[PDB]
Formats: C-alpha cells, sequence, structure tokens
C-alpha cells in the first residue's frame, strides 16, 4: 500500500495513475461500502477512496480549459474518512490539503 | 432516513449556512465549510436516504450573496449522480 503524500505524488508523476490501493466511490459502493457506516476497510481491505473527479468549483486550484482535476484520500487506513487529500490534474500538477479543502499546498 | 432543516431567514452568512449543515447532517468535525468539503461529505460521509428541507430560501440567498445557490447546486449535483436526496424548497 502506498498512501502517503510523497509516495502517491511520486507514483502519479511517474506512472500517470494512482497506486493499486485506490478505488473510486462507485467501485467501493459496489463492494458494499456505506460511508455513514465507515466500513471501507471491511469490504475492501487495504483500499482508500481515490481517483474521482474534483470539480474545483471554487477555483482554488489552477484552472485551465482542458485541465481536469481528480482527488484521492491520503493517510487513510480504516474507519471513517479523514481530512487529508491529494489533488492531481491531467497535466500532473499535484497539490495537497490536510484541512478538508480549506487550504491547499502545491507539492509538485 | 436522515432529515435536515435550514431556516433560511435565520442564516446571516455563508459560514452560518455551513455551520447549520454541519449540525443537520452530522458532518465530520474537521468539516471544511466550503463547496469541495460539502461535495466530499455528501458523497463520502453523509447517511442516506436524506431529506433536506430548505425554508425561506430567497431570504438566505440575500444574506449569503448568492452563496446559498452554490450550496444548493452541490446538493443537486450529488443527487444527479445517485445520492438519494430529496430537496424541499419552501
Amino acid at each position: 500500500v502506498i498512501n502517503t503524500f510523497d509516495g502517491v505524488a511520486d507514483y502519479l508523476q511517474t506512472y500517470h495513475k494512482l497506486p493499486d490501493n485506490y478505488i473510486t466511490k462507485s467501485e467501493a459502493q459496489a463492494l458494499g461500502w456505506v460511508a455513514s457506516k465507515g466500513n471501507l476497510a471491511d469490504v475492501a481491505p487495504g483500499k482508500s477512496i481515490g481517483g474521482d473527479i474534483f470539480s474545483n468549483r471554487e477555483g482554488k486550484l489552477p484552472g485551465k480549459s482542458g485541465r481536469t482535476w481528480r482527488e484521492a484520500d491520503i493517510n487513510y487506513t480504516s474507519g471513517f474518512r479523514n481530512s487529508d487529500r491529494i489533488l492531481y490534474s491531467s497535466d500532473w500538477l499535484i497539490y495537497k490539503t490536510t484541512d478538508h479543502y480549506q487550504t491547499f499546498t502545491k507539492i509538485r | 432516513m436522515k432529515k435536515a432543516v435550514i431556516n433560511g431567514e435565520q442564516i446571516r452568512s455563508i459560514s452560518d449556512l455551513h455551520q447549520t449543515l454541519k449540525k443537520e447532517l452530522a458532518l465530520p468535525e474537521y468539516y471544511g465549510e466550503n463547496l469541495a468539503a460539502l461535495w466530499d461529505a455528501l458523497t463520502g460521509w453523509v447517511e442516506y436516504p436524506l431529506v433536506l428541507e430548505w425554508r425561506q430560501f430567497e431570504q438566505s440567498k440575500q444574506l449569503t450573496e448568492n452563496g446559498a445557490e452554490s450550496v444548493l447546486q452541490v446538493f443537486r449535483e450529488a443527487k444527479a449522480e445517485g445520492a438519494d436526496i430529496t430537496i424541499i424548497l419552501s
């Protein structure tokens, strides 16, 4: 499992895809995930939510026609989800947030 | 069968709206109180089915500078993607 900011950022930059321990919200749901239950680790051991589209509605991340953003959970092991996320664009800009999207830090 | 009520005439700011949603939807304590956080909570935290009753919407729209609309939009987009959410605009 690779689920730390640098590990995932480096992986994204190098292979242009998230590590194998990531699955989208829909995929997790199909495995029996129920957010309010906090059962992700129970129905999908070792997996973290990640790879879903990030709308960037408030324009805090670099916006540009053609560029699409996606996010992934960082530092997640089990139980309810935390406030840590890595945000990566289609042209591989990488940012992180540890305060549930209030502030972002560019790391790549 | 989660239920959430927003008394629009009591909302005096966008942060007022987020604090209300945090309570009504039992959002995480780390709730970011922004649109990305709301989208995240609606699609990866909140319990369903959910009924959101937004009263005096227009009044809340005035005291939030249209921010009230952007919040409603998130709820509507979450439903559009599958979230079992019933919105009641009174």
